[PDB]
DNA sequence: ACTTGACATCCCACCTCACGTATGCTATAATGTGTGCAGTCTGACGCGG
DNA sequence: CCGCGTCAGACTCGTAGGATTATAGCATACGTGAGGTGGGATGTCAAGT
RNA sequence: GAGU
């Protein structure tokens, strides 16, 4: 139910009914989906030497 | 059929054939098409009776004029379907089954009968094994079991005389075999020649069951069913859902497999079918059977064809679900309505707004009445036509039965009796209900679209109590604690401070009025601002003593604000109250003074009347919140840079290496606490004040007008915390768990965070939401438990006239005086006269009720320890004095005899914890505690005395403490202990004993997060026992080669390093053990579990030199997190997990027989003759040095005192002070004050029963456990006559166990344990005299307590006259 | 089973009343407690009487401040509606317009999303000025939002306080209130929760098979459970007549409940009580758990 | 009173009492017609038991004062033909 | 939803907590005003009546 | 019962040929059934339904938290 | 105020009819199997061993 | 002391809607609920009582 | 999905 820092850009920490169902119920981030094995993942921009 | 008791009993069965009206032979219930039943059917018309109203069932016989005709074909008798649920049908079990109930549930009464384990009579019942019944041969007697060939090898060479048998059957018989008598008496000759302890205790409850089945009257052979009862169909009804299907009850279908099974089982034995099949049917009948009582107790239940267990008769009493809870003790009610609550600023105390459709609905009936008695309609037929119209006549009728009516509005949860209040209707428009605010508080509600509860008290009885001892007006006073709790909040509060608060200048400073009116007047012209300072020729009223008017005449100095207020201040109030700027302080006080010495009325109407006010003058004043509002302070980011930048410098300097995980986590933190504060302070000065803009070059200041400040130093809303998180800095937070993160927010709500730092706080939101769900289910349940124990205890007696009674001190728990003698006493009778050398030598008359101004006197007085008449204390049976109570505080005077005091306490203590879950965890959203316990400082001028510790000198030159008994105390001019401080151990100290210390000086300082262990002589430290990895583990670096060792405790010790102590040894320059100075040890300092030994082995220690420190992370709960489960578990009589130990009685106590480490104790009395040895553990800790002239109930361990012990030493008085201030710690940390009454009132029903030693007239013998009440009655009545005595020992039970002891089982069966504990009442044969409240209740009488009282007793009488 | 079936569809225009459940975006919620009249509502020196007004004391333990920020810049949006609506009676050259409005989106030193508007035809110009001629609606995206001080700068272009606070006349006395307020556009919005839903109340109707206790919910006609919690309130008092209506006349006696329906029309008030059902229905299942349970005379 | 019942409260002595003693005359104002004493000012019976008891024209001792003597009235008028059935009896 | 012109300010207990002031001119524009499709069902069945 | 039996059998059938369901029409034409005797015989194949069935999908009710005695005339017709 | 008799409409009971219901009988050989989810908690008093 | 077992775990209200099954057939004997027509029981009328 |  508690708040995973891997949650981050990828499920709304911040969106759940409150009461008994609270932590577990969560909205997906925005720009997050479903990896190849329905794994979570964030797209991120590269940075190549500075 | 008007009833005095309820007695309950094993069912014979052939007393189950009596209440049995015909035989359930067939499974079917009806036919297909025709739903009428079927002849010996489930729904028989011929057994349970007829479907349809005096109708028979072919249908030749019908209307009244037949009654109890038997119609010759069908065999159908005309009556009142209403017998299908009274009459009880049966089943003949072909294998006489045994009842589950006495098997799986513990202990199992024919498991405890028969001293049988389970598995033994489950091989037996279950066909796998045969027993001995009846061993003509000495070789096997009662109970062998035999296989399958060992029965043969049994058979074929014995038989004749040798007696076997299988199953349920062959226990049936063993049941009637077993001499009920003889063995009774043989028990007691076995005990009279030989008793080793624990036979002798097994042989002892065996002797009971016994005794109390045979007096009882019930026949063991009981325990195996032949006859099958079976409910009534109404309860287990089938009907048809208007789709054209059909629903049944679980109860059906188990019954319907009953009776198939059955039948193959008649099959089958007039088949002559071969053995192994027989046995198999005889499980499965067992297995139906045992279904339909209790479902899945044996193991694997049956499903609904679902997937759903099917529901028991066991599910339909017991379960929260089942008929006790849901049906019972509570259920559906008309007369009631339900809607949205809408604030009704005009409406006054005793009223609420009730919506025109829902009052016409509710008030149905009283509308007929009154319509065919005017005569507005012709018949009651004629008035529902009219009402269903709805005619302009139909609501003036309305009017007249409202008027005058009094309604009850409830909300859930009914946290205390002003859950409900009843308030005079006043009929709305829409469809919304009108709440009153004042009565807010106490709802807890908040329009945010709650809804409430209407309902109707229909007779004059209830529209009298309701009016009475319901009303709003009638109960201002917390039951709980004896202040207010319908009170001024928020807007009102606001209002009032905008009025009080003053301002330079403005308009028409230095005015001299001619009396208040004018005032008013002045503001509402314009030429006078309400915050303007102002001359005003004022009259303040006086209270006489025998109550006449003091007209006082002359100059007051206040503003135009305060003249108004003092118009609405009744008369008789001194100005001195609204002579300051009223906060919620202030508000609260007035109406309280108000109360104590004007009176009811009065109060009523001038709590109103400041409502209204408040609210005007919120509306004038125009306050609101603005982005400007909010406003950061001045050097916020330079404050913060600074602290950060240093912070810096203490990481890099980590890299270097005098840096520890500890000390750097302890800097990082320390730093940004003092760095928050300040940043707090420089905030709240800059909010606070304002004013300083140029008087025309030079400055000035005064207190500014800000909104949100306002609201803060209001208690409107706001408090301190919020505001800094608004306007400062948010600060730190608390990780997913126990966990606090080392960087804070710098940032505010003002600026905004980002990513990170928002992300951060969701960790503590979600988690204290959490929290505010699932953290308060426990505090319910516990509360509903407290209610169960508490409900006997009523007023039966103004005074038995106890002189007995409980030490009341003011509390001056270690840092204060956090609750004097004053608030906790106030209102009670006191048990004898206290002498102290005071002003006068003082002398207080006892059986006196102290009120207010008795407390006052003897406030002058000083006196520091009371003893009070007590609950407790009380000499009345089965409840308590009006006496040893004292003030009903919901009421201010005496409590009213009758009134249920129990469930009063109960609804106060259980209100509060469920309160102070919720709202810790739904507005902190984050985690905090005050734990820096750093330095002590001394307040006011006066002499240092000690009391308690022996410290020993060092090179730096502190006098550090080593004593666990120290605390720091403060004398004034002429001898006296004002001020107090709790000082622990390791602590260094700077004035000793004797020396005065000046105003706010430094005199006590130690570390916080760290307990060294300090060592009183010197010399060379010397390693023993501290191995690595088996106790202690390696961190070592590199540079010059530098370590520090942790001792670790039990978690990470391999298996061979269990029993090893690590200490360190304190030897000399030369070698051998220095001793400590005067005294014999040879100082070895047992370092703890995780002992972080900075110090290591070569670096020779001065005296007072640290050898290790102990470190102990105390995250910080506070809430009702941990406290709850402490509350909890005292009031469960709970063992914490290391009880101290006690000594037992007086005299001259010495050493003996020593093991290893294992301390022994032989305490020989030097009065008593006997000798009490008890072995001690080595782990544990001793605060004795050898030779004592000790006290019962003398303590010598360490730790948290077990409740049990305490009582059985010390006694009663002491156990229960425990029990009050122990719990009242918990409750104190939130600031939640409750009376010591209440929780008193708990211990006394946990006291409720006690073990007799030594035999009366009656039903007793060694070691039962009898209720006080009995044992009292017995007392009576044989001390008259004379007979043998009994000697007695009071018990403690908590909570659960005793609220199941008491002698009402349906009290206890509506608590818990249903299924058990109705099977020991009813092997006990128990009658239930139904003297307590819930019982009643569920009976729908009259409960014995308050309105009650006369009925009952007149009942009590009519027990005398035959 | 079912010959035939017809569905019906009403219509209902339900209007908002005292009672309905109305929130913000900011978790700020609260009931109609009364609709004024638009005289008693505080008024502009304009003479723009006000919409709603909620309570400040509401703000500062929540904490929630980001409404205050939305409720301010929302003023301002609308006083770029102000002005531009002004432009618009006031008719003008497109030139004018075009230079108001496009130095108004470029109004952040710091802005990413520059509108340099120029190319622009006649059409498209004087079309979006009537669109925006309600109130400019702004973007300040999710934590990379407008900082208060643009904040403060667009309020100068709204040619109104900066501080987003104006002091206010009471349309009943004509007192003006000592000091501003904070006043402005804030996005409103009714809930699914509609007090004529809410509304329920229950004399008699159907009550249950078993228990012969009033059903629940409005879809039966039900009654309110009085549960324990209840019972406990009334035995705090000592109010015993009234708890024994709940458990009896109230709920399962049915002599009962009848006689004193009877009773209160004629004016008696007598109650009367009977043996609740729900008892009865304990009695028998102990019973068929072959437990004698007899209630002993006297 | 009407806001406040305490004043009644405080003449009989305890709120239980008061409300018991209050629903008996209010009971009995409902029941036998019996004739209120303070002029009505339509006032339900609550409101007018509470009132009488206010003044403490109402005590639960007089309540039972009332009963006897008009018991006594009863008895003594159907002397006549309580006598004749009585004659009949033996 | 609709935008309001909003005033944070007490009134005389008519915004007490939380509570919520609003003005006839809602109503008079027809703000704020829902329109529900409720449906109902008419069932004729067959019973052996 | 052996009636119920041959229906369900053909049920499968029939769903497969169709590429939906039957209609009692179409099912009455292929037994040579009278359509009303069809009609009656799917009503009869309605099992018994517990009336201890949780209908609330949140554990709220057994079923008999619906079911009223309609046998009842009301206290209004009583009086 | 009432009865009598005539003539004409309504209510109760027993008989032949037809569908509905209860139970038997079948022959290549068929002979050791079903089956799931429950759980994670969590302090608790208690007996058993 | 570990073993495993047993028993607990808020308050009210509010909103959506209930079926999937695999299953042979029949020839015969017996019982159970019903329509279709005559005897007996009250209903309605017109004179004359 | 409400609120305490
Ligand atoms: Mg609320
Ligand atoms: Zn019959």
């Amino acid at each position: 139910r508690d708040v995973h820092p891997t949650h981050y850009g990828r499920v709304c920490p911040i969106e759940t009914p409150e009461g008994p169902n609270i932590g577990l119920i969560n909205s997906l981030s925005v720009y997050a989906q479903t990896n190849e094995y329905g794994f979570l993942e964030t797209p991120y921009r590269k940075v190549t030497d500075g | 059929e008007e009833f005095d008791a309820i007695k309950i009993a094993l069912a014979s069965p052939d007393m189950i054939r009596s209440w049995s009206f015909g035989e359930v032979k067939k499974p079917e219930t009806i036919n297909y098409r025709t739903f009428k039943p079927e002849r010996d059917g489930l729904f028989c018309a011929r057994i349970f009776g007829p479907v349809k109203d005096y109708e028979c069932l072919c249908g030749k016989y019908k209307r009244l004029k037949h009654r109890g005709v038997i119609c010759e074909k069908c065999g159908v008798e005309v009556t009142q379907t209403k017998v299908r649920r009274e009459r009880m049908g049966h089943i003949e079990l072909a294998s006489p089954t045994a009842h589950i109930w006495f098997l799986k549930s513990l202990p199992s009464r024919i498991g405890l009968l028969l001293d049988m384990p389970l598995r033994d009579i489950e091989r037996v019942l279950y066909f796998e094994s045969y027993v001995v019944i009846e061993g003509g041969m000495t070789n096997l007697e009662r109970q062998q079991i035999l296989t399958e060939e060992q029965y043969l090898d049994a058979l074929e060479e014995f038989g004749d005389e040798f007696d076997a048998k299988m199953g349920a059957e062959a226990i049936q018989a063993l049941l009637k075999s077993m001499d009920l008598e003889q063995e009774c008496e043989q028990l007691r000759e076995e005990l009279n020649e030989t008793n080793s302890e624990t036979k002798r205790k097994k042989l002892t409850k065996r002797i009971k069951l016994l005794e109390a089945f045979v007096q009882s009257g019930n026949k063991p052979e009981w325990m195996i069913l032949t006859v099958l009862p079976v409910l009534p169909p109404d309860l287990r009804p089938l009907v048809p859902l208007d789709g054209g299907r059909f629903a049944t009850s679980d109860l059906n279908d188990l019954y319907r497999r009953v009776i198939n099974r059955n039948n193959r089982l008649k099959r089958l034995l007039d088949l002559a079918a071969p053995d192994i099949i027989v046995r198999n049917e005889k499980r499965m009948l067992q297995e139906a059977v045992d279904a339909l009582l209790d479902n899945g107790r044996r193991g694997r239940a049956i499903t609904g064809s679902n997937k759903r267990p099917l529901k028991s008769l066991a599910d339909m009493i017991k379960g929260k679900q089942g008929r006790f809870r849901q049906n019972l003790l509570g259920k559906r009610v008309d007369y009631s309505g339900r809607s949205v609550i809408t604030v009704g600023p005009y409406l006054r105390l005793h009223q609420c707004g009730l919506p025109k459709k829902m009052a016409l609905e509710l008030f149905k009936p009283f509308i007929y009445g009154k319509l065919e008695l005017r005569g507005l309609a012709t018949t009651i037929k004629a008035a529902k036509k009219m009402v269903e119209r709805e005619e302009a006549v139909v609501w003036d009728i309305l009017d007249e039965v409202i008027r005058e009516h009094p309604v009850l509005l409830n909300r859930a949860p009914t946290l205390h009796r002003l859950g409900i209040q009843a308030f005079e209707p006043v009929l709305i428009e829409g469809k919304a209900i009108q709440l009153h605010p004042l009565v807010c508080a106490a709802y807890n509600a908040d329009f945010d679209g709650d809804q409430m509860a209407v309902h109707v008290p229909l007779t004059l009885e209830a529209q009298l109590e309701a009016r009475a001892l319901m009303m709003s007006t009638n109960n201002i006073l917390s039951p709980a604690n004896g202040e207010p709790i319908i009170v001024p909040s928020q807007d009102v509060v606001l209002g009032l401070y905008y009025m009080t608060r003053d301002c330079v200048n403005a308009k028409g400073e230095g005015m001299v009025l001619t009396g208040p009116k004018e005032a008013e007047r002045l503001y509402r012209s314009g030429l006078a601002s309400l915050h303007a300072r102002v001359k005003v020729r004022i009259t303040e009223y006086e209270k006489d003593a025998n109550g006449e008017l003091v007209a006082k005449t002359s100059l007051k100095d206040t503003t135009v604000g305060r003249a108004i207020l003092w118009m609405i201040v009744p008369k008789g109030l001194p100005y001195s109250i609204v002579n300051q700027a009223l906060g919620k302080k202030a508000i609260s006080k007035m109406l309280n003074t108000c109360y104590r010495i004007l009176g009811l009325k009065p109060t009523v109407i001038f709590a109103d009347q400041i409502m209204y006010t408040g609210f005007a003058y919120a509306a004038r004043s125009g306050a609101s919140v603005g982005i400007d509002d909010m406003v950061i302070p001045e050097k916020k980011h330079e404050i913060i840079s600074e602290a950060e930048a240093e912070v810096a410098e203490i990481q890099e300097q980590f890299q270097s290496g005098l840096v520890t995980a500890g000390e750097r986590y302890n800097k990082v933190i320390d730093i940004w606490a003092a760095a928050n504060d300040r940043v707090s302070k420089a905030m709240m000065d800059n909010l606070q004040t304002e004013t300083v803009i140029n008087r025309d070059g030079q400055e000035e200041k005064q207190v500014s007008f800000n909104s949100i400040y306002m609201m803060a130093d209001s208690g409107a809303r706001g408090s301190a915390a919020q505001i800094r998180q608004l306007a400062g800095m948010r600060g730190l937070m608390a990780k997913p768990d126990g966990s606090i993160i080392e960087t804070p927010i710098t940032a505010n709500f003002r600026e905004g965070l980002n990513v990170l730092q928002y992300f951060i706080s969701t960790h503590g939101a979600r988690k204290g939401l959490a929290d505010t769900a699932l953290k308060t289910a426990n505090s319910g349940y516990l509360t509903r438990r407290l209610v169960d124990v508490a409900q006997d205890l009523v007023v039966t007696e103004d005074d038995c006239g106890t002189h007995e009674g409980i030490m009341m001190t003011p509390v001056i728990e270690g840092g204060d005086v956090k609750e004097p003698l004053r608030d906790r006493v106030l209102g009670r009778v006191t048990a004898e006269d206290v002498l102290k050398p005071g002003t006068a030598d003082i002398l207080v008359p006892r059986n006196t009720l102290l009120h207010e101004q008795w407390c006052d006197l003897l406030e002058e007085n000083s006196v520091d320890a009371v003893k009070v008449r007590s609950v407790v204390s009380c000499d009345t049976d089965f409840g308590v004095c009006a006496h040893c109570y004292g003030r009903d505080l919901a009421r201010g005077h005496i409590i009213n005899k009758g009134e249920a005091i129990g469930v009063i306490a109960a609804q106060s203590i259980g209100e509060p914890g469920t309160q102070l879950t919720m709202r810790t965890f739904h507005i902190g959203g984050a985690a905090s505690r005050a734990a820096a316990e750093s330095s002590i400082q001394v307040k006011n001028k006066g002499s240092i005395k000690l009391s308690n510790v022996k410290s020993v000198v060092n090179s730096s030159g502190k006098l550090v403490i080593t004593s666990r008994n120290t605390e720091l105390k403060l004398i004034d001019e002429f001898g006296r202990t004002k001020e107090s401080y709790k000082v622990p151990y390791g602590a260094v100290l700077a004035k000793g004993d004797g020396e005065q210390v000046a105003g706010g000086e430094t005199v006590a300082n130690w570390d916080p997060h760290t307990m060294p262990v300090i060592t009183e002589v010197s010399g060379f430290v010397r390693f023993t026992d501290m191995i690595d990895g088996q106790t202690i583990t390696r961190q070592t670096d590199e540079l010059t080669g530098l370590s520090s060792l942790v001792v670790l405790d039990s978690a990470e010790r391999t298996a061979g390093g269990k029993d090893l102590r690590p200490a360190l040894k304190i030897v000399d320059a030369q070698g051998n053990d220095v001793l400590i100075p005067g005294t014999d040890m040879p100082a070895q300092y047992f370092l703890p579990g995780k002992a972080i030994v900075q110090l290591e082995d070569g670096v020779q220690i001065s005296s007072g030199d640290t050898l290790a420190r102990i470190p102990q992370e105390s995250g910080g709960t506070k809430d009702i997190t941990g406290g709850l489960p402490r509350v909890a578990d005292l009031f469960e009589a709970r063992r914490p997990k290391e009880p101290a130990i006690l000594a037992e009685i007086s005299g001259i106590v010495s050493f003996g027989k020593e093991t290893k480490g294992k301390r022994r104790l032989v305490i020989t009395p030097v009065d008593g003759s006997d000798p009490y040895e008890e072995m001690i553990p080595k782990w544990r800790q001793l605060n004795v040095f050898e030779g004592e002239r000790v006290e019962r109930g003398d303590v010598i361990s360490d730790g948290p005192e077990a409740p049990h012990d305490i009582l059985r030493l010390r006694g009663v008085h002491a156990v229960t002070r425990y029990i009050v201030n122990e719990v009242q710690d918990v409750y104190r940390l939130q600031g939640v004050k409750i009376n010591d009454k209440h929780i008193e009132v708990i211990v006394r029903q946990m006291l409720r029963k006690a073990t007799i030693v030594n035999a009366g007239s009656s039903d007793f013998l060694e070691g039962e456990q009898v209720e006080y009440s009995r044992v009292k009655i017995a007392n009576r009545e044989l001390e008259a006559n004379g007979k043998v005595g009994a000697t007695y020992s009071r018990d403690l039970l908590g909570i659960t166990k005793a609220s199941l002891a008491t002698e009402s089982f349906i009290s206890a069966a509506s608590f818990q344990e249903t299924t058990r504990v109705l099977t020991e009442a009813a092997v006990a044969g128990k009658r239930d005299e139904l003297r307590g409240l819930k019982e009643n209740v569920i009976v729908g009488r009259l409960i014995p307590a308050g309105t009650g009282y006369a009925y009952h007793q007149d009942r009590m009488r009519r027990r005398a006259a035959g | 089973g079912v010959l035939k079936i017809v569905k019906v569809y009403l219509a209902v225009k339900r209007r908002i009343q005292p009672g309905d459940k109305m929130a913000g975006r900011h978790g700020n919620k609260g009931v109609i407690s009364k609709i004024n009249p638009i005289e008693d509502m505080p008024y502009d020196e304009n003479g723009t009487p006000v919409d709603i007004v909620l309570n400040p004391l509401g703000v500062p333990s929540r904490m929630n401040i980001g409404q205050i920020l939305e409720t301010h810049l929302g003023m301002a949006a609308k006083g770029i509606g102000d002005k531009i609506n002004a432009m618009l009676k006031q008719q003008q050259e497109v030139a004018k317009l075009r230079e108001f409005i496009q130095r108004a989106y470029d109004l952040g030193a710091d802005v990413r999303q520059k509108v340099d508007l120029s190319t622009f035809s006649d059409e498209e110009v004087m079309r979006l000025a009537e669109n925006l001629r309600k109130g400019m609606p702004i973007a300040t995206p999710v934590f990379d939002g407008a900082k208060e001080a643009e904040i403060k700068e667009l309020l100068k272009l709204g040619d109104l306080p900066t501080s987003g606070q104006i002091r206010l006349y009471d349309g009943r006395t004509g007192e003006q209130f000592e000091r501003p307020v904070t006043v402005g556009y804030m996005y409103m919005l009714k809930l699914n929760h509609l007090v004529d839903d809410k509304m329920h109340a229950r004399s008699t109707g159907s009550y249950s098979l078993v228990t012969q206790q009033p059903l629940g919910g409005k879809a039966q006609f039900g009654g309110q459970r009085f549960g324990e919690m209840e019972v406990w309130a009334l035995e705090a008092y000592g109010a015993a007549y009234t708890l024994q209506e709940m458990l009896t006349v109230k709920s399962d006696d049915v002599n009962g409940r009848t006689k004193m329906y009877k009773n209160i029309v004629d004016g008696n008030h007598q109650m009367e009580p009977g043996m609740p059902e729900s008892f009865n229905v304990l009695l028998k299942e102990i019973r068929s758990l072959g437990i004698n349970i007899e209630l002993e005379d006297e | 009173a009407r806001v406040t019942v305490q004043d009644a409260v405080e003449k009989i002595g305890n709120r239980f009492d008061l409300v018991l003693v209050a629903a008996r005359r209010a009971r009995q104002m409902q029941v036998g017609g019996k004739d209120p004493l303070v002029p009505e000012e339509n006032d339900k019976t609550t409101v007018i038991a509470l009132r009488e008891i206010e003044e403490g024209l109402i005590n639960n001792q007089i309540l039972d004062v009332r009963e006897r003597q008009e018991q006594q009235e009863q008895e003594a008028a159907e002397l006549q033909a309580v006598t004749a059935i009585a004659e009949g009896r033996r | 939803g609709q935008n309001m012109r909003v005033a944070f300010m007490p009134w005389n207990g008519y915004n007490f907590e939380d509570s919520i002031l609003v003005s006839e001119r809602v109503v008079q524009e027809d703000r704020f005003t829902t329109i529900h499709i409720q449906e109902l069902a008419c069932v004729s069945r067959d019973t052996k009546l | 019962i052996e009636t119920i039996n041959k229906l369900n059998r053909i049920s499968r059938q029939m769903l497969q040929e169709m590429g939906r369901e039957p209609t009692p029409e179409e099912l009455a034409e292929r037994m040579l059934m009278p359509e009303d005797k069809i009609r009656k015989v799917l009503k009869i194949a309605k099992e018994p339904i517990s009336m201890e069935t949780p209908i609330g999908d949140d554990e709220d009710s057994h079923l008999g938290d619906f079911i009223e005695d309609t046998t009842l005339e009301l206290p209004l017709d009583s009086a």
